[PDB]
RNA sequence: CACCACGAGGCGCUGUCUACGAGUCGGGUUGUUUGGGAAUGCAGCCCAAAUCGGGCGGUGAAUUCCGUCCAAGGCUAAAU
RNA sequence: GCGACCCCAGGUCAGGCGGGACUACCCGCUGAGUUUAAGCAUAUCAAUAAGCGGAGGAAAAGAAACUUACAAGGAUUCCCCUAGUAACGGCGAGCGAACCGGGAACAGCCCAGCCUUAGAAUCGGGCGGCUCCGCCGUUCGAAUUGUAGUCUGGAGAAGCGU
């Protein structure tokens, strides 16, 4: 070693040369994953070839929740809500997720708003051509049915906007900073403060 | 055994960033426009209307 | 590019250019790092000092996530407002935009710089230095806090 | 209506009835073969929570292990190596006593596949427990859509995989998260992705 | 208690109206039914109490409630465990002189 | 071309019930392993549970809460 | 002496199953030292080589006794990033994951236990038929120390309505 470099920290002493993976393959596995879901959109033809509906969930921790993303499956109580049986979502493109618990109103009135779009711009061909069914759709709606390719509903941010509003006296007249220093400290005090109460 | 075997794990391709492949591309399209440039590269041009 | 490598110069030349005293033996120093302490204590001591020791405290299983918080500057506050917005707001001195920080990915704001001259702007945000609050608030505008 | 009191008499081991039968039943397991048949299970709820049926085709065999751990089987104690290396005693086998057990019943009964075992006895010196056996030859298995699974071929030899529940167990796949996830899908399998050196076409 | 809307301080986070769990039945795990009671009861009638519960109910009836806490720990491993089986020992033992 | 809803599911209600895996979990100790650090998993030996309970919440311990799941039985295509 | 059961013994009894072979990938066990540390013992080499076993076309894993602390995600697997980071380490040489986030693919289920008792409704073998990977009839046997059916926590049983 010599000279002013960076300390080399090199992970490289063990038998790594058998364990080198190689990305040739790459145009490969495109083209066989192309292949894959044509054949798929073939054999679900005409169900939609993005795959099953799937609920609007928000990004876990600090870092991610502001963000909206989708996720496995609508609860069991959105489901209720929206009045689609549990063992019925599955057979008509919605996915089920029984794990997943609603713990504020606005993600399960977003998700049941999703499921109310979704069966408003949901066609069902019967089990059989000639008997119509409770769930199913007229003949004028079955008709015109094609296979859609994208995905049929994004979910989408809300862009932000920079609105011009008036400056009351009652904002100029606030100490921001002040107030964080003070939240701050009482976070910070407030065991110490239970405990002299308790005490006295 | 050869010196320092060739291995498959060689750097063989090349990421060049898009703006330098666009600046290339555009540059080819106007130089296609040039007469003198076009007949430089061994194209038979001289009874080309225009 | 092997043609322009100096190893080709350097044919016909016997030691190829290591030396015929000192020559290019294979580990004439040890491998990697060592001797931080012995014999190549000089370098790490000139060239990387705080090398050896430990210092702080240990932090098990620690998340990054928890620790997000990313900061703009009141210098660049200005940049976030759209084209239309920043002329509506230099034609009206009644109103004063209102900038989401947040929206743009910032938690906290800043004090470096200064704002555009005789410009009110109201600023939500998680967070707020000092500085900044003031600068705002002489501006003429206000601060408002979320989460 | 019954299999509940005998689960619970068996979960009282140290009352004097279990006691006594234990007693008895471990003088006997002593006087007979390491491996023999038992005609039916002695712990009927148990066979039948972890799997057992009374039909055609399931067979329940006991099976005696020698208790403790693994000395290194070297000549004289030997070993030719560093220090950290030169410990012969104290060693731990990493497999279980039940695994041993499922996996000398597996060997023995060759036309035979292993389901599951459970502990039945155990003195100072051996250890006892019964695996259930399942005949995939049997029409009654074939014809059972609960269990005729076992019949595939990817199930071979469950026990010298470790495909077992006492297989599993010593595999460390028996919890979840961040306590248990280098041995998923195997502790190999995750050691041979993490080294893994990756070198895309576009560097 | 519903978020304040700031990012510090007590019950700090985004401002969102809080919504009671629906129940399921996972709520009653820890719980089973009379029948199982029952049999419980039964099958501690008829094979007893073993050896340590013995000591520990033995102590109970001296007096030495520390010392028998602490053999319930040694016994079972955690304080907690050994506090629930000193607390059944008590039980059974204001049942029997009752 | 016959297409039969006895029955079984779907939905709503209930001052009733609501059964869930043991020498297993857990604990001590020893050896090994892990980035896992008063001990990450595994294993031997010793102790050895519970059902308004049990495991986890990356610093051991006691007290009071809170969050989250339900082990010790089993099967399962695809992306690799 | 007869009979019932239990455990066990002998059958070239009627009909089935198993051993062994291959190595690129896959699963389990066992397990070094060369080497690096400019010496060397912990460490490193390496949870690797060698050794002993077990499968398939993939294997393994898989439906939370999970991740997190958020406005919360939601089986398993893999890719990018996290990250040469948290941590570990004669804190030397060195070693080194996971969660979030973005993608590929997506799929969920079966049991044990209280619950036929107006009758084991279950299953195997022989024999005889049939539109023969199975169905029907009859006869022996297995099984009550429990085969079918319902139930699996996301529920569910029972009762009443649609
Ligand atoms: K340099
Ligand atoms: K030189
Ligand atoms: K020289
Ligand atoms: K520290
Ligand atoms: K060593
Ligand atoms: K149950
Ligand atoms: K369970
Ligand atoms: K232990
Ligand atoms: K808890
Ligand atoms: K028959
Ligand atoms: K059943
Ligand atoms: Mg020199
Ligand atoms: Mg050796
Ligand atoms: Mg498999
Ligand atoms: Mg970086
Ligand atoms: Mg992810
Ligand atoms: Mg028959």
């Amino acid at each position: 070693m010599k000279h002013n470099n960076v300390i080399p920290n090199g992970h490289f002493k063990k038998h790594w040369q058998n364990y080198v993976r190689t990305w040739f393959n790459q145009p490969a596995r495109k083209t066989r994953r192309r292949a894959a879901r044509q054949q798929k959109a073939v054999k679900i033809f005409p169900r939609p070839t993005a795959g099953s509906l799937r609920p609007i969930v928000h990004g876990q921790t600090l870092k991610y929740n502001m963000k909206v993303r989708a996720g496995r499956g609508f609860s069991l109580e959105e489901l209720k809500a929206a009045g689609i049986p549990k063992k019925l979502a599955p057979t008509i493109g919605i996915a089920v997720d029984h794990r997943r618990r609603n713990r504020s109103l606005e993600g399960l009135q977003t998700n049941v708003q999703r499921l109310k779009t979704y069966k408003a711009k949901l066609v069902i061909f019967p089990r059989r051509a000639k008997k119509v069914k409770a769930g199913d759709s007229s003949a004028e709606e079955l008709a015109t049915a094609t296979q859609v390719q994208g995905s049929y509903m994004p979910i989408t941010r809300e862009q932000p906007a920079v609105d011009l509003v008036k400056v009351t006296d009652e904002m100029k007249s606030f100490n921001a900073y002040g107030k964080l220093r003070i939240e701050r400290t009482n976070a910070r005090h407030i065991g110490a403060r239970l405990k002299r109460a308790a005490e006295a | 055994r050869m010196f320092a075997p060739t291995k498959i794990w060689r750097r063989w391709h090349r990421k060049i960033p898009v703006n330098q492949k666009r600046y290339a591309v555009a540059s080819a399209i106007a130089a296609s426009a040039v007469p003198s440039l076009v007949l430089a590269r061994g194209h038979r041009i001289e009874s080309v209307p225009e | 590019t092997t043609r322009f490598k100096k190893n080709r110069k350097k044919r016909g030349h016997v030691s190829a250019g290591h030396g015929r005293v000192g020559k290019h033996r294979k580990h004439p120093g040890g491998r990697g790092n060592a001797g931080g302490m012995h014999h190549h204590r000089i370098l790490f001591d000139k060239y990387h000092p705080g090398y050896f020791g430990k210092v702080g405290m240990r932090y098990f299983h620690k998340l990054r996530n928890k620790f997000h918080c990313p900061t703009i500057n009141i210098d660049n506050l200005w940049s976030l407002v759209p084209q239309e917005v920043k002329d509506k707001a230099k034609s009206s001195n009644a109103t004063a935009p209102f900038i989401d920080v947040t929206q743009y990915g910032y938690f906290k704001v800043l004090g470096k710089g200064v704002l555009p001259q005789n410009q009110a702007v109201v600023v939500k945000a998680k967070l707020i230095s000092k500085n900044a609050e003031k600068k705002i608030k002489e501006a003429g505008g206000a601060v408002v806090l979320t989460a | 209506g019954a299999y509940t009191y005998v689960s619970e008499l068996w979960r009282k081991k140290q009352s004097d009835v279990m006691r006594f039968l234990q007693r008895v039943r471990c003088w006997e397991y002593r006087q007979l073969p390491s491996i023999v048949r038992v005609t039916r299970p002695t712990r009927p709820d148990k066979a039948r929570r972890l799997g057992y049926k009374a039909k055609q085709g399931y067979v329940v065999y006991r099976v005696r292990v020698k208790r403790g751990g693994r000395k290194r089987p070297v000549p004289k104690g030997i070993v030719y190596g560093k220090p950290t290396n030169q410990g012969v005693t104290q060693l731990k086998f990493q497999r279980s006593k039940r695994s041993v057990a499922e996996e000398r019943a597996g060997r023995k009964l060759g036309g035979l596949k292993v389901l599951n075992s459970y502990w039945i006895n155990e003195d100072s010196t051996y250890k006892y427990y019964e695996v259930i056996l399942v005949d995939a030859a049997h029409a009654a298995i074939r014809n059972d859509p609960r269990i005729n699974w076992i019949c595939n071929p990817v199930h071979k030899h469950r026990e010298l995989r470790g495909l077992t529940s006492a297989g599993k167990k010593y595999r460390g796949l028996r919890g979840k998260g961040h306590l248990y996830h280098k041995n998923r899908p195997s502790r190999r399998g995750t050691w041979k992705r993490n080294q893994t050196l990756s070198l895309r076409r576009y560097r | 208690q519903p978020n304040t809307g700031l990012s510090v301080g007590l019950n700090k986070g985004h401002v969102v109206t809080k919504k009671e769990l629906a129940p399921r039945p996972s709520d009653r795990k820890g719980k089973t039914s009379k029948r199982v009671h029952f049999v419980r009861s039964l099958i501690r009638e008829v094979a007893g109490f073993a050896p340590y519960e013995k000591r520990i109910t033995e102590l109970l009836k001296v007096g030495k409630d520390k010392r028998a806490l602490k053999v319930a720990k040694r016994k079972l491993g955690t304080h907690k465990r050994a506090k629930k089986k000193r607390e059944e020992m008590s039980n059974a033992l204001r049942k029997m002189r009752a």
